[PDB]
This record gives C-alpha cells, sequence and structure tokens, in this order.
C-alpha cells in the first residue's frame, strides 16, 4: 500500500519540481567519505561483541547480513535499545567505552580525521538544481558542508545559511521569497549538551520548527536519505501533517530498499495517509542514482552549469612508455616485424553493383590467379588480361591505380582488407617453393608436401622433430586410419598492435581430408604431448628458415607477389623474430 | 630492428595464515600452520546433512568418515602434501549428521533422469530441500549427491541440473555442496581430499588463506553479464558485480537486471550511461556498508570486453571526484607465446631454457597493452624433488599462453595492476592447485552470473557468496 514505482516518481517531479522541497540527512553525504551515525554504532557494537580488537584497533574481517543479524540479536537478546531508536547512540557508546572520554576523543579523531571528503554527481547536481531556481528550500540534519562546498564549487556565490545564528531570518526570507535558502535542524537534546546551548537556541530550533511548517503550508516534501533516529524531527513532522492542506503535491520518502525500510517511517507513512494526504513510501535506489536521473530530465540546462555538473571528456591518459632493458634471461616471442607501409593495388568500377557473395561464387566457378577484395569497390593484384577475364561483361570504366598509404589503420578497422593483405604477404611468402597452402577456416596454413617429404630443405625440420638426435619423421598417417595422412604445418596470421604490423606463426600438424577431426585431435595430443620450450625453439628456428629464405644474415627479405605484373606488392619482412630483456 | 622493449618479473605473492604466518603454497601452510582464524565466526562445528537416495547414503557416509581421517598422495605428485584429517589442518571438528538429518528423495527422479527432463527434476529436488528447510537451524554445509542416472541429464547446452538446484536454492541463504562420481573414483585420495575439505569450510564460513600484502587500500570490480529470456519472449540482461579487499574475501555481489543494452556481432551485451552508473553507485554503496563507511583510494575495473564511450563516462559519474579509477580489459585468447633463452655462464652460449617461462613475467607492448603470463614456471613449491621449477601444466598444454591486458583509463604503471592480477589469482577456493588463468573476480562474477540467469523473475537483490559457488 501507498508504493509506487519509480517510473512513477519521475513524472510527478518534472511537472511540479517547482513546488518542491527537499529534507535530506545522513544517507546524502554517505557517498561523499563521511561515515553516517549507522556505520559508528555498528563499529562500536561489533568492537563491544568483542569480533575483533576491544581496545583499539580497526579493519574488521566480515560484516556480511548475517553476521550483523546475529550481532543484532544477540544485543536485543539481554534487553538492549530497539533498532533504529534514539537511545541507541549514547547507550552503545557508554556500553563500548564506560567513561573515559579520552578515549572517545580518540576514536572521534581517528575515525572523522584523515577522511578526504570529496564531491559526487549528487551533490553537483543538486547544487546547480539550486542554481537555477528550480528547488527553493532545503531543509537538513547534517553538520557537514558538503552542500555548501558543492554550490560554491558550481556557482561560484556563497550558499545563504540559516541555521540556529540567524534562525529568525529563515521565516522572514522564506515570506519575502528569498529562493535559495539551506536550514539545518539539530539532533535529538544531545547536540545541545555538546555546544551548551543556552535556551536562547532552544528557542531559535523551534524557530526553524515554525519555518518548516510554513513552508509545508506551500510545498511539498521528499525527505530522503533519512532513516527517524530522532523523534523531535518526526514530531516535527506530524504537526506539519496535522496542519491544514499540509503538503498538497504529496509527501514522498525515498528509501534504497523496501524491504530494509524501518518501522518508524512506516508508522509515519500510515499516519500521513490516514489523515488525507498523498504519501507514498517509494524506492529510487541510491542517492546518487535519484539525482543523476533528475538531472536528465532537467530542462533549459545552461551550458556551463552542464559542463560543470557531470564529468569532462576522460582524454587517453592511459600512455605508460616502456624501455629498452639489459638483462641477460630473454624471451622469444614468435612474431616477424612487418616494415612496408605501402602497396599499389588495381581497381575497376561496375556498372552494375554486385555482392560479395556472389564475387566469391564466381571467383570459386571460375579461378583466376588474381586476388579480389569485397566491402563497397573491388581492389585486385592479378594481370590484365586476367581482369577483362572474370565476369567480363564490358563494365570497366577506368584502371587507374589506388595507392595504399599507412596501411595498418585501414587493417586494424576493415577485417575483408585484413584478410586480403594477409592473402598476399602469403602468396608471396609460398611462391616458388614446394609447401602447399590450405586455407582452412581462415587460418592460413602452410602443409609439408608427403610426395616431396625427402627433400634437404626439410632434413632440419626432420632432426628437429626426432629424440635424442635421432631423425623423426614430418609425414605420415594416423595408426587407426588409413585415410587420415598428416602433415608437419604451420599457421601465418596478420597482427595490428598500435600502428605496427606483425606475422605470427604457430606450429601445428594438417590433416588431409579436414572432416574427420576426432581422431586427428587424439593423435595431435598424442603427438605434442613432449614438445616443451627447448623443442619448440628449434621447430619455430626450422620452419622460419624454412619459409623466409636463410637466416644468419639478419636483415629484412622480400617477397613479391606476382613481380610479372603490373600491379604486384613488395614487403619487408624482417627474418629474425622479437625478443626481449630487461629489469636490471 | 626488432627489440620488444623490456620484460619484468612479478615475484610470486604470499598467503597469510594463522598466527601471522606466511607461505606461497597454500596446502603447505594450511598443514603446518591452519586456516586463517579471525575472532570466532562460528565454525566451531561444521555440521553436516545428507540429501541421496538411502542405497547411495552408504557411500556419502564413507566419503564423510575418509574426510576425518589421513591420507596419503601414493606416489610423486609433486605438488600434494599429505592429508592429515579434518581434526588436524583445519583445527574444528566434523559432525556426522543424525537420522534426523537424512532427508532423501523416494522413486520420482530416477524415470526422469532416464528420459532426460529439466526443470521438473530441479523443483522435486526443491520440495524435498523444502522438507529440509523444515529443520534447516541444524547444520551448516549440505551434502548432495547425483548419481550417474541423474549425470545423464545433468545439462544440455546452457541448463545445468546442479546449476539450477543452486540458482534455486541460494535466494533463501542455505549452502550446497555438490559430490559427483567422480570424487569417489579416481583412485587419487590425496587430490580429492584437499579439493573437498577447503570448499566445505570456506562454505562453513570460515576462512582457508588470505593474501598477505593487504596494507594498500584499493578495491576491484568484476563486471560479467548474461543473456537471460524472461516470460513474454522479451531479453534482459543481468549484469552482475562483485567487490575485492586487498586480502581476498569479496562475500556480497550485486545483482542487477536491465533492458536498456545495445549488442555487437558477437552476443557481447553493452550497457549504457544510465545502467553503468547504477550498477557501480550500487556496488558503492555494497561495498560502504560492509567497511563502516569507508571509501577506497584506488578502484579497479575488471571486464571481459572493451568499454563504450559511454561506459567509461558511466564509471566515473559513480565514484568521487577524488578517487582514482583504473579500467582494465582482459582478453583470453592470444596469438603470441613466449620461450626462455638462457645460458651464457661460462660453459656454453645461449640456449633455448629446459623450462618455460616464469609466472610472473609481463611484456608491455604498446601505450595501451601489455602481455601478463599468470601461467608457467613457478619455483619453491616443488615437493617431489626441491630446487627444481614445475610447470604444474605439462600434461594439458605443453607452453603456457599469455593473456593481454589492454586499458581504458588510468594514469600510469603496469607494476601495480600486473600485481594487482596476480595476486588475485591465487584466492579463489573452489579449486585445489596453485593458481588459475584469469583473475578471481573475472571468474566468480561469471559464474555468478550464470547462476542468477536461471531466475524466472527480475532481482534486484544483494547476495551472499557462500549460497552460490
Ligand atoms: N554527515 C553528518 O553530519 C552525520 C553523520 C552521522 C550522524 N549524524 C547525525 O545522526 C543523526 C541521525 O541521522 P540519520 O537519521 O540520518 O541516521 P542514519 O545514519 O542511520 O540514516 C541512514 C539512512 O540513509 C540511508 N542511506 C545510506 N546510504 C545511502 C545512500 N548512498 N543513498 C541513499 N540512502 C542511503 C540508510 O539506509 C538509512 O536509512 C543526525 O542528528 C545527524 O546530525 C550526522
Amino acid at each position: 500500500m501507498d508504493v509506487l514505482t519509480d517510473n512513477e516518481f519521475y513524472q510527478h517531479y518534472l511537472q511540479n519540481s517547482q513546488h518542491m522541497m527537499w529534507f535530506l540527512g545522513a544517507g546524502t553525504s554517505r557517498s561523499a567519505g563521511l561515515p553516517t551515525a549507522s556505520d559508528i554504532i555498528w563499529d562500536l557494537k561489533h568492537r563491544y561483541y568483542c569480533l575483533h580488537e576491544n581496545q583499539d584497533y580497526q579493519k574488521h574481517d566480515i560484516n556480511n547480513h548475517a553476521i550483523k543479524s546475529k550481532i543484532q540479536s544477540y544485543m536485543d537478546s539481554k534487553g538492549f535499545p530497539l533498532q533504529w531508536s534514539p537511545e541507541e547512540y549514547s547507550f552503545y557508546f557508554e556500553l563500548v567505552f564506560r567513561d573515559d572520554y579520552e578515549a572517545q576523543r580518540k576514536y572521534l579523531l581517528e575515525a572523522l580525521a584523515s577522511r578526504k571528503v570529496s564531491l559526487n554527481i549528487g551533490h553537483r547536481v543538486l547544487a546547480a538544481l539550486l542554481e537555477m531556481n528550480q528547488t527553493k528550500v532545503v531543509f537538513t540534519t547534517n553538520f557537514d558542508d558538503v552542500i555548501e562546498t558543492a554550490f560554491s564549487d558550481i556557482s561560484g556565490k556563497h550558499l545563504s545559511v540559516y541555521h540556529l545564528e540567524g534562525s529568525y531570518a529563515a521565516l522572514s526570507a522564506l515570506n519575502t521569497e528569498a529562493f535559495p535558502i539551506y536550514a539545518k535542524i539539530h539532533g535529538d537534546f544531545r547536540y545541545q549538551k555538546i555546544k551548551n546551548l543556552t535556551p536562547d537556541l532552544q528557542t531559535n530550533d523551534r524557530e526553524i520548527h515554525k519555518c518548516f511548517l510554513a513552508a509545508a503550508i506551500r510545498f511539498g516534501l521528499v525527505v530522503s536519505g533519512y532513516s527517524g533516529r530522532d523523534e523531535n524531527v518526526m514530531t516535527m513532522l506530524r504537526a506539519a501533517i496535522d496542519q491544514n492542506n499540509a503538503f498538497p503535491h504529496g509527501l514522498y520518502w525515498t528509501v534504497p530498499s523496501i524491504s530494509k525500510s524501518e518501522p518508524a517511517v512506516q508508522d509515519l507513512i500510515t499516519y500521513a495517509q490516514g489523515k488525507g494526504v498523498r504519501a507514498y513510501l517509494v524506492e529510487t535506489g541510491t542517492f546518487d542514482e535519484m539525482l543523476s536521473k533528475i538531472w536528465r530530465q532537467v530542462k533549459d540546462k545552461p551550458a556551463a552549469i552542464d559542463a560543470k555538473v557531470r564529468t569532462a571528456r576522460v582524454c587517453p591518459v592511459s600512455i605508460p612508455l616502456p624501455g629498452p632493458g639489459k638483462s641477460f634471461p630473454a624471451l622469444r616471442t614468435n612474431a616477424l616485424p612487418v616494415v612496408t607501409q605501402s602497396i599499389r593495388c588495381g581497381v575497376v568500377t561496375l556498372a552494375s553493383p554486385i555482392t560479395f557473395s556472389e564475387l566469391k561464387e564466381r571467383i570459386s566457378q571460375k579461378s583466376p590467379k588474381a586476388l579480389l577484395t569485397y566491402t563497397e569497390k573491388v581492389l585486385f593484384l592479378g594481370g590484365e588480361p586476367e581482369i577483362r577475364k572474370i565476369f567480363s561483361n564490358d563494365e570497366i570504366n577506368s584502371i587507374g591505380q589506388y595507392y595504399i598509404d599507412e596501411i595498418a589503420q585501414s587493417v586494424a578497422a576493415s577485417t575483408f582488407l585484413k584478410s586480403f593483405v594477409e592473402e598476399a604477404i602469403l602468396t608471396a611468402l609460398l611462391r616458388e617453393k614446394p609447401i602447399l597452402h590450405r586455407v582452412r577456416h581462415r587460418t592460413h596454413y602452410a602443409v609439408i608436401p608427403n610426395a616431396s617429404a625427402k627433400d634437404d630443405r626439410f632434413l632440419d625440420l626432420r632432426k628437429a622433430v626426432g629424440f635424442k638426435g635421432d631423425l623423426g619423421y614430418i609425414t605420415g598417417n594416423v595408426t587407426n586410419a588409413k585415410e587420415l595422412s598428416w602433415a608437419e604445418a604451420v599457421s601465418i596470421r596478420l597482427e595490428e598492435r598500435g600502428g605496427k604490423l606483425w606475422i605470427m606463426l604457430k606450429p601445428e600438424i594438417w590433416i588431409k581430408p579436414l572432416d574427420r577431426r576426432e581422431e586427428a585431435t587424439d593423435f595431435i595430443r598424442s603427438r605434442r604431448r613432449y614438445r616443451f620450450n627447448q623443442c619448440s625453439y628449434q621447430i619455430l628456428d626450422a620452419w622460419i628458415k624454412i619459409l623466409f629464405g636463410s637466416i644468419g644474415g639478419g636483415g629484412t627479405v622480400n617477397i613479391s607477389c606476382f613481380p610479372d605484373a603490373e600491379f604486384k606488392a613488395e614487403f619487408e619482412i624482417g627474418t629474425r623474430t622479437a625478443f626481449s630483456l630487461g629489469v636490471g | 630492428l626488432s627489440q620488444l622493449a623490456a620484460h619484468s618479473t612479478i615475484p610470486e605473492p604470499l598467503l597469510l595464515f594463522k598466527d601471522n604466518r606466511t607461505d606461497t603454497h597454500p596446502l603447505r601452510g594450511l598443514s603446518q600452520y591452519g586456516p586463517y582464524s579471525a575472532c570466532f565466526n562460528l565454525p566451531g562445528q561444521v555440521r553436516l546433512a545428507y540429501l541421496a537416495p538411502t542405497e547411495h547414503m552408504r557411500k556419502l557416509d564413507a566419503i564423510v568418515r575418509e574426510l576425518q581421517n589421513p591420507a596419503t598422495p601414493k606416489e610423486a605428485t609433486n605438488y600434494y602434501v599429505e592429508y592429515g584429517g579434518f581434526e588436524k589442518v583445519f583445527k574444528v571438528p566434523l559432525v556426522m549428521p543424525q537420522e534426523h538429518l537424512r532427508c532423501l528423495a523416494l522413486d520420482e527422479c530416477h524415470g526422469v533422469a532416464a528420459n532426460g527432463n529439466g526443470l521438473a527434476l530441479a523443483d522435486k529436488i526443491v520440495q524435498s530441500m523444502s522438507g529440509l528447510f523444515r529443520q534447516k537451524h541444524a547444520f551448516d554445509v549440505l551434502l548432495v549427491y547425483l548419481p550417474a542416472s541423474w549425470k545423464k541429464c545433468f545439462e544440455y547446452d546452457g541448463f545445468d541440473l546442479h546449476d539450477r538446484i543452486k540458482a534455486k536454492v541460494a535466494p533463501l541463504n542455505l549452502p550446497i555442496q555438490i559430490i559427483n562420481d567422480t570424487a569417489l573414483t579416481r583412485q587419487c585420495r590425496a587430490n580429492v581430499m584437499w579439493g573437498v575439505s577447503v570448499a566445505l569450510y570456506a562454505k562453513a564460513g570460515g576462512i582457508p588463506w588470505k593474501l598477505a600484502d593487504w596494507d594498500k587500500d584499493e578495491a576491484y570490480i568484476g563486471l560479467s553479464y548474461a543473456i537471460k529470456k524472461n516470460a513474454e519472449g522479451q531479453e534482459y540482461t543481468t549484469c552482475c558485480s562483485q567487490v575485492f579487499d586487498p586480502d581476498g574475501t569479496g562475500f556480497e555481489f550485486v545483482a542487477y537486471d536491465t533492458r536498456e543494452f545495445i549488442t555487437d556481432r558477437k552476443g557481447n551485451p553493452y550497457l549504457s550511461y544510465q545502467e553503468m552508473q547504477s550498477v557501480l553507485s550500487k556496488s558503492l554503496h555494497l561495498y560502504q556498508s560492509s567497511h563502516n563507511g569507508r571509501m577506497p583510494r584506488k578502484i579497479f575495473i575488471h571486464k571481459t570486453t572493451h568499454f563504450t564511450e559511454d561506459e567509461i563516462q558511466g564509471a566515473f559519474d559513480s565514484f568521487s571526484s577524488s578517487t582514482e579509477i583504473e579500467l582494465v580489459q582482459i582478453i583470453q585468447s592470444t596469438n603470441w607465446y613466449g620461450l626462455k633463452v638462457d645460458g651464457k655462464k661460462g660453459d656454453k652460449p645461449v640456449a633455448p631454457a629446459s623450462y618455460p617461462v616464469d609466472r610472473g613475467l609481463y611484456q608491455p607492448l604498446t601505450e595501451s597493452e601489455c602481455l601478463l603470463w599468470t601461467q608457467g614456471s613457478v619455483m619453491g613449491v616443488n615437493q617431489q624433488n626441491p630446487g627444481q621449477p614445475v610447470f604444474k601444466e605439462a600434461a594439458l598444454t605443453p607452453l603456457p599462453n599469455p593473456i593481454m591486458l589492454r586499458r581504458f583509463s588510468g594514469n600510469g604503471g603496469w607494476h601495480a595492476t600486473c600485481s594487482s592480477i596476480l595476486a588475485l589469482t591465487k584466492v579463489d577456493w573452489n579449486n585445489n592447485t596453485l593458481y588459475k588463468k584469469l583473475p578471481v573476480t573475472l571468474v566468480y562474477s561469471q559464474v555468478f552470473a550464470d547462476v542468477v540467469k536461471q531466475t524466472p523473475e527480475i532481482v534486484n537483490e544483494i547476495y551472499d557468496y557462500r549460497f552460490f559457488m
């Protein structure tokens, strides 16, 4: 009963944002660093419980929600004050400390001294809403300066405070309609003796009480972040309810969770409903959530206020910078650097647009010796007779070359272009060599041919794949299969990392049919079981010197894709694989 | 030239045990010293309960009896230490259940399991489980045995029988422990014994071990999502979150269901600005409640997928303006692998090493990406032959595979991030080995989101970690 969804308490506020006054509490300052009364009380309780060092310490181990309930029930067993009661604070303080005012002062100066008070989104939003005249009256029971600092930062001026000094001015300003007012209300008969308050200050407190009564005579209350611990505040609220036509636009009590509400607030809401007031117990999550969802729909936002409320654009400050190292234990990768940021490609324009699938099936049916691209316009790296020969149709307009500059970012952005570049690189690589070529799952491999698995070119591969210096076998068939021929292979991939192009190699073995992979995987595991660091080093070196010409020179080999053509591609892949060593 | 900057090594993190003693090996530290002690916390009498057919109750009783008797590795396991019984090590008695706590299902589940059914078996388990809820306040951890006939229908591409049973059991705050046929079999008693005893103590409420570097003031948040289909055919996303201290723990979550989310061409959802802001604000609210109003000075946010421009701004608007927020993306699969090449000394020139790369090596690549290993050679934890490194994964993969970290925020310093990830790797209580491939935040959040996804309704509650996992 008397429960609305958050959405229902967002259209009512949008229309009547001008007829609303806020009653804050200690929960609207918990996100800023300052602990609330519940946190202090729980700290005292678990210190008394002997859950931790009961003399002086910090860093509790477990709080949970079952341990907390166990502690609260154990307290309630002996007859300790009920939860959410004004008697609880002083009672627990006296029980835990048992005089020793010096220890009390050390506790309060250890729990609230090195607390970096800082703003959150909700406080900035509230300060902005105070700047542009949407919310007029704000009431609070806190002893902090979060809202004042927020208003000073957002606006640049100073807030008008009407606490115990200048209390009589609150009603006069309300009657004269001085809109921005921020009135504070003290606690329960204990803060009076803390500051040695004279009875004149008690008269001042009831002054802000009459202020509240008259404000409710003309506004609506959206009290948030309050628990009902004080009874003076509850009595003043009840008196305000007793006034005729109290809160014409309704009284809203926002809580983070209804299932974790307080009995006192339920009693107050029931009384308010009984008297005939539009009182609802809404659940809007935390304070920051509510204030941000409110700030979303605020209209006529000045540019400066909006810029000052939300966080500015986060620059890419994520720039750590490394340097070269000097120490002996090193690390060898599997990546070969590629240094060629320029290719020449041929183009052709089609009168009738074609799709990627149609081009692929035409290539599959009418296989040329040329490469093609498919994003929106076809770029090729083949020969002039062949481009005339493929799909013909005489829809060609121009064959003006298209230079490709800074291929790194283009490869990083697109996906088909990266595959095209990888295909061109591999075609240049495998040219004039007996190694095979397979394109399984867009993960181009290089399989050793079984017909010529006896050349001296693969002698090192056989040597580095055997056991104890003996020659091994780089090509054969699976044990329990006559149609599962296997051969040593390597997968070549192209990767982009921050403006550089790497070629990644990985040893693997290839299966001919490609459709019978279960026993193939079993055979892969049995073969690769004993391939540790020392064997992998030799295998990688053998594959590198098999593919990229020869090593020892330590330079940058050059490969050409279709060298005797008008549109060729040249690359300068290095022979040595990138390494690293450092610390020192 | 191809000199890839310089690498660095993080020393292996240390764990904290009873009476403030430190060791890198969890099992050995538990054996000599015992679990971490903090107050009493009341795992003073770990009482168990049974849920299994009376024809299969004997084996469960047998394993519970074996839990209180010593066991030996029986061979050169190279990692495991001799088990001394539950009275030893844990310093806490284990109580066998009496006749009053022997609830069971009679005959309904056998034919259903033979037919490969789903939700109905879980609901019948829930009804017997309610028969046990009539007596909940008699035990701490509950033992459930699902025979191989019920393993027949354990899962089918999604729905998992134990996972859905746990999903239906968790919201009512009672822990369970699943014991499958592997534990009774596999003939290596010592390996099983260390894997179940620790989990029972953790679910009872205790803390087995804890990181020894806890003086820093930081927090680690892990986010994961799961796509679920509610009624009337509408797509929903369950974004679960979990916050850690620099010493592990992290007993609570924020479970939140959302509708406003985009989706790329892989099924990965992306929260909007408001949804991310709400999730992180609820996470901060949870952290403040459990730590008596303390706010962390630095916050680490770990996610598997990248951060959209809206999600980065959503994160910065949830915490205060004086809190350093650093967002990290962790990728499991990478095209790079590394080999160690030492040598020189005086004997011979450089040559490949006999063992793979160290665990703590990390290699910066670019202005935003780094290669952290978290997998490889680790020294000082060998039990078969001391003084030799153990790869600990020579059976699965002969070579370790690194992981890539991308940073969408943060001021500087790869050392802090890599050290935090490596330390968080070692604090998973459901595995018996040294480490895992991923930090505990991601795996925990993922499994908890997977469990939450199976709820029929929309949940926006705050849960506990014992009742899940
Ligand atoms: N900041 C301060 O000055 C301060 C701090 C502690 C206590 N006090 C004193 O305690 C007395 C009683 O204060 P109280 O009534 O607020 O007691 P309280 O601290 O118990 O109120 C806390 C209530 O706010 C809710 N809350 C907590 N965090 C929230 C969040 N992030 N968003 C929304 N709601 C949240 C809590 O659930 C609870 O209902 C006052 O006199 C007050 O002066 C003041």
